[PDB]
């Protein structure tokens, strides 16, 4: 009834192929909306055009849950593998899953100093898509078969 | 119906002794220890047999006859055990059954007596219609009878059934009634008797259903009596004999102890109104369980100096509950109109408010009850009880005031901290600001310190405020640790740890088990009974209302929204202000650290945000000729200094943005736009302070930095002052948390600082800094320009040539004229801001480097070098997407992506649709790109692959080609009002109306 | 707290270092060797357990857990409202003290207030020897709630009750109303739960927040919350996975309204419940309504097979029935589009529309109702008529409903003009049958049959009379003619002028000779008779009589006007006559320049009359609704008005988000 | 600096003029459209054009009080006197008043027996503006000045 895809989001750091911590995809954020010089003031010329777009994906998760590995041993980068199944509107249930990775993120969630009353369990944390100058964003989506 | 007025006739006529009596058995009976002896008397009103019918019973059966003649005491106890004895038990227990076996009904008293609250009520009766009337009102008891019932004590009261009863069963042997059995009550009831003692030892008993006589009224005399002297409150006799009582008996027994009332001194009666009796003595007290001991007008300042004066401790107290220290008297309402509710006396308060008017009428008062009178009202002006609703004129409600805390003061705050504490209020508010100042561990000990100090002192309102600051904060010390533990060593890749591990362990060994929601139950009835307003901030779940009230006239306001109705008088709107001020007054006032908890931040937020989206449709508001008639040309809504700086504290960045969204902020104007330039260049000051040096408060780092962001976000609509622009900028750029704030983020708050305000040379130079910096940063190869906004150092110098036409910065020329060719990376950053530099820097760099690739074309024709597309730049673009071709016919096998190279592929569809490149094989790349197709050939590109980030993300030039190009204006022209039909958007709606129509 | 039970119909295992014992009872649950090999006592109690859990919808661990699902079973009679049913089994005999619980709260839904109060009482006195303590406690607890009930019912009566109901009455005993007073005055139903034995705390926690006066507090803020994140949610166009916080108060609202009518608490009734429940549905389908407008993004979609999408079903209708007003539904209809909305459960909803129609059927037919339950009943009844409109209904159910809102419906808590807009409503989805026409058609001849007095005249809010009625008929039978109102003109005599005049509002209805009988009694000259005419179709032109008239009353109007500018200006309903006539000119209907001489009035006269003179910053484009799509082409055609009326149009709908404006500016964009 | 429209309200008896309860303006409601009619009536007459927009007023009043009178003696109809001073841009209030009027009006409240458990005190009462065949509605409207 409800989605039955369930998303394993793995997060392994970058520099060295180790994982970080697993836990629930919950929602994905995304903006395309030009900020650059605001809304007018960008480069322009007669002949010259310059796409001036600019995006930013966040992504959030829940039931975190960090590999032993990574608390005993404690520029730094990670990665995310986002793992959810390709279902179709034909194929609402399909051998093939889809496969999303955003190798550039920075952690940074909001839910630092949260310090609500009584119960708590819901550490969601928020990531932004990092970007570089060579590459405009860097997730991709992969369909295996 | 009357009746109650007859008896309220019969009160206030009583003698004085009478009604101090009875308000102190209503006292008692809230406190949950007043005990009851309940006696036949009341169950005689049920028509429960009594004893005398089996005494004659028994007089029958012995002698074949009645005795026609009256029983003493000692005869109605000694004839049955006469039967006991020359006949025996068996047919003892047969009378016992054949009278006392009845499912007589309970009466009016038998629940009047419940309705106080009973502690205990022993009572001597055999009778099991007692134990009901206990259940009648719902208070519970455990019955006792024997030895054995002693130990099965589940309560805490007691229905201490004494003298046995037939639960047992209907036997002398299970009762006292024969006289060997009253006679030997001492030896065969040992239990009963130990509890009965200590009950009565401190239990404010109060006799009713008794003779002044009787024998357990005496026993309990004498035993009343072996308690030490001055060591035991008079109990109480409800008395009701329909003769009146004796002056000589009176006496008597008012010097054996004992607090009597005789029904018939209150009241006239017939012989057989003993109903009538009980039942006006029990509700002239019922009635004195409300307060209807208001006599006079005159007498108002007493009273109301009663009530308040111990209230004084507080710096400030909603008027939501103020009501709650009248018992729902007079409702306070928010804007400060004393709505009425209930008033037993005349002048309750109105006299009060009717002399704060009349001068002339407070000159009549004692100078004793001028100064209290001055007091109480200095007290409710400091409440902002502006006058009593129904003489109520016109108001003029105003932004409540707050303590510095809500003021953007740190300084002030390490200052008062390091200053010596003057006594325990000052060591209160010092362990708030260490709290504030995230000191945490400081605060807490001095917390404990001042909880020992404090009760040693009887403070206590200041230890109770102190004891929920203490568990408020330890919730806060153990959130904040686990989130340490858990996600700073992502955050920053090594956990610290300001808090020790033994310091952890020692604050939660000395609270465990231990819920703040029974603190205030934990407290002394005095306590308790004086600071009843106080009982709110008990329990954990804060906000224990505050938040309904939000629902409810959130929902209201969003009705009022959809029915474009007009409105007379305080709106919903104002309520939820007038609530909002309150509640942040209350909490910063009383130093209370509940401030900092997510939960009061988010009520603030949903608050302020109806605030404004209210504010947003009166704005556009349209007002109709009836409309205009009632009222025209209305008050517009506010953004104040104090309004800023809550958006600031209780908003996310994300909410200031969907807010900023939604609604058209700029129109609203600000005010004090100068205390919020300052607050903001005391924000700056911090940062720069906190940065610039090492330390690094971590944990006041994450409650504080989150502040710094919201307001300089918001601040984009205040005009800053030169030096103050200075100063915010200096912060934004170099000592701001690079962590947080990526290079994009950084340059689009500058540039809504700049859309307010215009950057000077000054500021010029600062951000010419800042970039000679990165430049400086870029002197590693390591070093990476990397954004989430995809912005970076290169818009930064757009921004700097949008404002300077020509800009040489000579740092940045000698940089070029120093960089070497090893230095690479550096050559790239530095043409990144080539226009920023020299002629000769810039004929170094060309010199250097030139276009060799398509990522390198892209930044040349962004900063504008290439002025035409040469032959070759077409040809590189012709093979990048042979690269993408092979790479896409390669990846059709797998999943087909594109994230990055789709931003130049539509950069070439453009240039093929701009008619600015020939080139006929960027046509031969078609059908990848869904956009590729849509500008290199519209026609064939089918039209259903048209995204709504497409119909509102735009150019200008684009878009007026676009329209110049019909066969794809009537495609977007008919998915875009399409669009907006579906969901009405103002960009959709600008695209409709300025472009194609 | 040993493990969160997620409400999704799960369990988290909260933070505990047990045997983590759920875990295994699901693995028990799991294993067909697992749970046979238990003693035998102990597997009736590992089944018993598993029956419970799913009946409370837990099915295993979150983290072992899956794909869920979430649907209704609210399967009170109350919240069917079955009333027939409901009394059926009161008057049935009790055999348990929760079956005398059961009559109890069925007594509290009728109206029953008193044998209510009685059976409570009685339960308490069959359960404190006998120590039930969850039944005692719960009927201690709604013994509690139905005196708050009748307080506020009595105190409605002797207050508001004299104007609203215009009468006095007092169906509650005075007697009664202070014995209850007095029985458990002076108590908090908050320290009930703490004054209970230990026992029964210690193993029903679970009633603590009933025992709280201000119980579903909890419900109330954490609604409040989950409808924070829901505007957000709707304000940053996200894209959630899994469940998000709209199905959570989906699923709250759901399990609060099952657990409340299970139990039968009578606290079910109250307004803070229906709030509640009013606020939980209206999150849910400005969810929806945002969800059918909300961009593609190419991500979303594909995770998840196909696309969920929002349905009403019959449980839902019952909520939105039971638990909004009539302004709650249509201020609903006004922002969101039901429409778009594909119910279901179709017949299930016929089902219980029949029975609301068959509820205050048998309330009005006969002249005995219980005032209490009118009350109770009557707002239920009126939101399921409003909300019949997207429901498909057959006949004889349509039949049954229709008749119940003309004849069946109190005019007092729904007068004529409603009547007429609910029944215009309900065949936009139904088309007049011969039968809704007949029943029409009788509750239009008997407000004829009134009319024959003098003394009677229509009444309506909206301005919907009998003639509204007709014009439906004749709209969906476009050859009708009632027999009765035609033999009522046989009959029907001069002395009957008021019943003339009614009779002339409904000419197309009736016979040749029932227009000629019209025809002759009375004439048609007046300007409300003419407006009439003109709307009944018996005058198509403006005679030289009837333009004269219309001149005679503007000359009156303009008399009266001169007059107000020495003794104050009043303009409501005249001007409604000048804008008509102004228009009327404006489009070559009206020839004669004397009209021109009576210019002086500021809306839609010297606008319409003399467009180039009128200044036109007094326009209000709200005068654009009301015009239709012939005076809309005619009003954008003129040069003298179109300029400015397109720049007031743009600039005012730029400024709102309207989508009437919207329409309006495209057929303006000429 | 509050909006100053402290309106004040007197319900009387049209049948005879006497007043029935007294109170404070709390809201007004002004809705207008047109009916959903037809058009093809007939010959759907061009020359026969017909103004068909219908207009309601609602109203609330809030503090209703009574009269000792009108609650001593217990088709009928109703008025009310709209009292309010002529607010006007030239001045926070101008010396003149405004007189806002509606001679038929009815009370069918939104009470409708309303339990809301809560200790207020609001018996707020709706009324909508009767209409009649001769006139559209009698809202009035006079100016002292």
């Amino acid at each position: 009834t409800v989605i039955q895809d369930t998303a394993d989001v793995y997060f392994k750091r970058k520099s060295d192929g180790k994982l970080v911590f697993t836990a629930e995809a919950q929602t994905a954020s995304f903006s395309q909306a030009i900020s650059e010089e605001k809304l007018r003031g960008g480069i322009g010329n007669k002949p010259l055009y310059i796409l001036k777009s600019e995006k930013e994906i966040n992504l959030t998760v829940k039931n975190a849950f960090f590999d032993l590995e990574w608390l005993a041993m404690t520029s730094e980068r990670y990665e995310v593998e986002y793992r959810t199944i390709a279902y179709n509107p034909d194929t609402e249930e399909v051998y093939s899953d889809i496969y999303i990775q955003f190798p550039n993120v920075s952690p940074s969630g909001e839910f630092e100093m949260s310090l609500e009353n009584g119960n708590a369990l819901a550490p969601e944390i928020k990531f932004e898509a990092l970007a570089d100058t060579d590459t405009d964003e860097m997730a991709v989506v992969i369909e295996a078969s | 119906k009357r009746y109650g007025e007859k008896l309220k006739e019969v009160f206030l006529m009583l003698d004085n002794n009478v009604v101090e009596c009875i308000k102190e058995i209503t006292e008692s009976s809230r406190n949950g220890k007043l005990v009851f002896f309940v006696g036949a008397g009341v169950s005689t009103l049920s028509d429960y047999p009594q004893w005398w019918r089996l005494v004659d019973k028994y007089h029958e059966e012995l002698y074949g006859s009645p005795k026609k003649g009256n029983y003493s005491s000692d005869e109605y106890l000694r004839i049955p055990q006469i039967f006991y004895n020359v006949k025996g038990e068996m047919a003892f227990d047969g009378i016992l059954k054949d009278f006392f076996q009845v499912d007589k009904p309970t009466n009016p008293i038998h629940d009047k007596i419940l309705a106080m609250n009973p502690a205990h009520v022993i009572t001597t009766n055999y009778d099991n219609l007692i134990d009901t009337a206990c259940w009648k009102r719902g208070k519970y008891f455990s019955v006792i009878s024997a030895e054995e019932d002693v130990a099965n004590a589940t309560s805490s009261r007691y229905l201490l059934k004494v003298h046995g009863d037939f639960r047992k069963g209907f036997k002398g042997e299970n009762v006292v009634l024969k006289e060997d059995d009253y006679l030997n009550y001492d030896q065969n009831y040992p239990l009963i008797s130990n509890l009965m003692k200590t009950i009565i030892a401190t239990h404010t008993i109060v006799f009713i259903g008794y003779g002044l006589g009787d024998y357990n009224i005496n026993m309990l005399l004498n035993w009343v009596r072996k308690l030490q002297k001055d060591s035991f409150h008079k109990p109480f006799f409800i008395r009701t004999d329909p003769s009146p009582i004796e002056n000589e008996t009176l006496i008597y027994y008012e010097n054996k102890g004992l607090r009597i009332i005789d029904a018939a001194s209150l009241i006239d009666s017939n012989e057989y109104d003993y109903l009538e009796r009980y039942s006006a003595v029990m509700d002239l007290l019922i009635e004195s369980q409300e307060n209807k001991f208001i006599t006079k007008d005159d007498e108002v300042i007493d009273y109301i100096y009663g009530k308040i004066s111990p209230l004084f401790a507080l710096q400030y107290i909603r008027k939501i509950d103020l009501k709650h220290v009248f018992e729902y008297d007079y409702h306070f309402e928010v804007n400060g109109t004393v709505v009425r509710h209930k008033n037993k006396g005349f002048g309750y308060m109105e006299r009060f408010f009717e002399l704060k008017e009349s001068c002339d009428e407070r000159s009549k008062l004692s100078k004793k009850q001028y100064e209290r009178f001055n007091a109480l009202f200095n007290f409710f002006e400091k409440n902002g009880v502006i006058c009593m609703a129904k003489d109520a004129g016109t108001l003029n409600t105003s932004i409540e005031i707050n303590s510095l805390a809500y003021h953007g003061k740190y300084d002030v705050m390490k200052k008062f901290i390091e200053e010596q504490s003057v006594s325990i209020e000052d060591d209160y508010k010092k362990a708030f600001f260490l709290a504030c100042l995230g000191r945490w561990e400081e605060s807490y000990d001095l917390y404990s310190n001042i909880i020992l100090n404090s009760i040693d002192e009887s403070n206590g309102c200041v230890y109770y405020l102190s004891q929920i600051n203490r568990y408020r904060i330890y919730q806060s010390i153990t959130q904040a640790v686990t989130q340490f533990n858990g996600l700073g060593l992502l955050t920053f890749g090594r956990h610290y740890k300001p808090f020790t591990d033994e310091f952890l362990a020692r604050i939660e060994r000395e609270m465990t088990n231990f819920n703040i929601d029974d603190l205030f139950n934990g407290m002394p009835f005095e306590f308790q009974k004086k600071y009843k307003i106080l009982e709110f901030l008990s329990d954990n779940q804060f906000l224990y209302d505050d938040t309904v009230k939000l629902f409810e006239l959130t929902n209201k306001v969003r009705s009022e929204m959809s029915e474009g109705s007009y409105s007379f008088g305080m709106s919903s709107d104002i309520v939820v202000l007038l609530r909002l001020y309150d509640n942040l007054r209350f909490l910063y006032e009383n130093c209370l650290w509940s401030v900092s908890f997510h939960e009061f931040h988010q009520y603030i937020r949903n608050s302020m945000s109806l605030l404004i989206e209210k504010a947003e449709y009166e704005r556009t508001r349209d007002i109709d000729e009836l409309g205009f008639s009632f009222f025209g040309k209305k008050s517009g809504f506010f953004m104040e200094y104090y309004d800023f700086v809550n958006i600031s504290r209780h908003f996310k960045i994300d909410d200031i943005k969907n807010l900023e969204r939604s609604c058209s902020i700029d129109k609203i104007r600000f005010g004090e736009q100068e205390k919020i330039e300052e607050y903001l260049v005391g924000i700056a000051e911090e940062i720069t302070k906190q940065f610039s040096a090492n330390g690094m408060n971590v944990v006041f780092y994450t409650q504080f930095i989150s502040e710094a962001k919201a307001a300089l976000y918001f601040a984009k609509y205040v005009k800053l002052s030169e030096e103050g622009l200075g100063k915010i900028v200096k912060a934004l750029l170099f000592y701001f948390p690079e962590r947080d704030l990526d290079i994009g983020k950084r340059y689009v708050w500058l540039e809504r600082l700049t859309k307010c305000n215009e950057l000077p040379k000054s500021i010029i130079s600062i951000i010419d800094d800042f970039l000679v910096l990165q430049a400086e940063k870029h002197i590693d190869q390591n070093y990476s320009e990397v954004s989430s906004n995809g912005l970076y150092s290169r818009d930064y110098g757009a921004l700097i040539k949008h404002f300077e036409k020509n800009f040489i910065s000579k740092r940045l020329s000698e940089i070029t004229l120093c960089l070497t060719q090893d230095k690479q990376k550096q050559i790239d950053f530095l043409f990144k801001l080539l226009p920023l530099l020299s002629t000769n820097a810039k004929s170094h760099l060309l010199s250097f480097k030139s276009v060799e690739n398509i990522n390198d074309l892209m930044n040349g024709i962004r900063i504008g070098l290439i002025d035409e597309f040469t032959p070759e730049h077409e040809e590189l673009i012709i093979e990048y997407l042979e690269t993408r071709k092979v790479n896409y016919i390669v990846e059709k096998e797998k999943g087909i992506q594109t994230f990055s190279s789709n931003d130049y592929m539509s950069t070439f569809g453009i240039w093929y649709f701009l008619e600015e490149i020939n080139n006929s094989k960027m046509e031969e790349f078609i059908g990848m790109d869904d956009q590729y197709d849509f500008f290199v050939d519209p026609e064939n590109f089918d039209y259903k692959k048209f995204i709504p980030s497409w119909l509102k993300n735009y150019n200008d030039k684009l878009l007026g080609k676009i329209a110049g190009n019909k066969h794809m204006k009537h495609h977007v022209i008919e998915v875009l009002k399409e669009r907006v039909k579906n969901s009405n958007d103002k960009r959709y709606l600008e695209i409709l109306m300025n472009y194609f129509i």
